């Protein structure tokens, strides 16, 4: 019935549209650690050495 | 009768022995190297090269 | 990868290594991971490698 | 009656267009075949996209054109291409100082780059801001929103990882405020703003871009194969329409 | 300033009988013998090795 009331053509703002996910290669070289959070509290005895 | 045995160390405790200004000068090369990389590689891929 | 006319059209993007068919990333593991996995690792000599 | 007739009132004719014509000498019964060796009382001859020659006022767009003839058009299909990327960086700085079709690449810098070195999120910007008059708030045509939706797809399609997930864009017409909506979408993917495109997307954009019925675009993207469809074709609107062109120039 | 910094920070252990070579090469960068985490075995699933 609702198909029918509103005719065919409407249903197209409904049937909603999806993405497809398209791959995503990357070329991650390795993460920089953080200066204050994991080099900082090693740099006070290694600079320098 | 051939023994052979290697030792590898995480990255972190080698930017630990540098100042703060030559590892993000390091940083900064790495990553727009990282950029040429990623672009140069899909361009090789794409074109079988 | 295909860049060019297709039966005439433009297309550029995946295809089919043997039709030329296009084809999408999403539909790649659904259509080839059975062979890939039954022709990778270790497994009976194929006697042709 | 012609060319008379462009500093017309009622004529379409920008009034910036027409006071150029004003500010043309023109020439004499028995001087008008100068202009075919160069600019003669205001004018030119160049070759139209139809082969044809074509009179114009000797602006600093069409005097390059007129270079881009001697010295680009005038060559064999197959060296053309070899010799657009020995000028390349002449031709990109010309074509975004004096000419109605700028450069397309761009990135958040300002500096001049190839396509290839744009992320997603500059070439979508880029695409607005060359696609839409920003201070009249409309589309320079109506092909173009289309346009750069179908490519702010693709760009779902690139970063979307979870399944079955809706569009955004469910609908074109939302890309009537293109400005916000462009940020809100970027937002979303925030890698769009540092990954470069990868070339399947560039050829995919370029195929996009020379899509039939939908208008050609107003920028130069490649200087390829294709760089005289991207350079001549339907060039005479942006006379009428001053607002659309960069620098209103 | 090199050969002070080979000396003590890099070789200090080569040719010490007192110092174990895998302890040397770890306590270069402030590790332990405790701090080896992971090992990658040869592991040629033969009964003997």
């Amino acid at each position: 019935e609702n198909k029918v009331v509103n005719g065919e053509a409407s249903e197209a703002l409904y049937k909603k549209k999806i993405i497809e996910r398209r791959a995503n290669i990357k070329f991650d070289f390795p993460p920089l650690p953080d200066w204050k959070k994991d080099i900082q509290p090693l740099n006070d005895k290694l600079k320098g050495m | 009768q051939k023994g052979a045995q290697c030792i590898g160390v995480h990255p972190k405790y080698l930017y630990a022995t540098l100042d703060e200004q030559t590892y993000n000068e390091y940083c900064t090369k790495v990553q727009a190297r990282q950029k040429k990389a990623y672009r140069y590689f899909h361009n090789g891929l794409i074109n079988n090269t | 990868n295909y860049n060019g006319l297709i039966k005439g059209k433009p297309y550029s993007g995946w295809v089919d290594a043997k039709t030329g068919e296009p084809v999408d990333d999403k539909d790649v593991k659904p259509k080839y991971e059975k062979y890939i996995l039954e022709h990778s690792g270790i497994r009976l000599i194929e006697p042709e490698l | 009656f012609g060319s008379r007739m462009m500093v017309a009132k009622e004529a379409h004719t920008s009034p910036e267009a027409k006071q150029a014509i004003v500010d043309a000498p023109g020439l004499d019964d028995s001087e008008w075949e100068k202009t075919y060796k160069g600019p003669a009382g205001g004018v030119i001859t160049v070759r139209s996209e139809m082969g044809e020659p074509i009179h114009k006022l000797a602006t600093r767009g069409v005097l390059f054109w007129a270079e881009m003839d001697q010295k680009i058009f005038s060559l064999p299909k197959e060296k053309r291409v070899a010799e657009l990327k020995k000028n390349r960086d002449y031709i990109i700085r010309k074509l975004n100082a004096d000419f109605q079709k700028v450069w397309f690449g761009k990135n958040k810098k300002g500096e001049v780059v190839d396509l290839e070195d744009m992320t997603y999120g500059e070439v979508v910007r880029r695409m607005v801001e060359l696609l839409y008059v920003k201070d009249e708030k409309r589309w320079i045509d109506h092909s173009f929103a289309k346009l750069t939706a179908d490519f702010i797809h693709r760009v779902e399609e690139r970063f979307t990882t979870a399944a079955s997930q809706p569009s955004l864009i469910q609908s074109y017409s939302d890309l009537d405020e293109p400005y916000s909506a462009v940020e809100r979408v970027l937002a979303h993917y925030p890698e769009a703003e540092t990954q470069l495109i990868s070339a399947q997307d560039v050829q995919h954009f370029l195929l996009l871009c020379k899509r039939r019925g939908q208008k050609p675009v107003t920028f130069v993207p490649a200087l390829d194969e294709d760089f005289e469809f991207y350079f001549k074709k339907d060039s005479l609107w942006q006379s009428e329409d001053l607002a659309a062109v960069i620098d209103r120039d | 300033a090199k050969e002070i910094l080979r000396s003590f920070g890099n070789f200090f252990w080569k040719n010490d009988p007192t110092i174990a070579p895998l302890r040397g090469a770890l306590a270069v960068w402030g590790l332990t013998i405790d701090d080896l985490d992971v090992a990658s075995f040869h592991g040629t699933s033969t009964k003997a090795n």
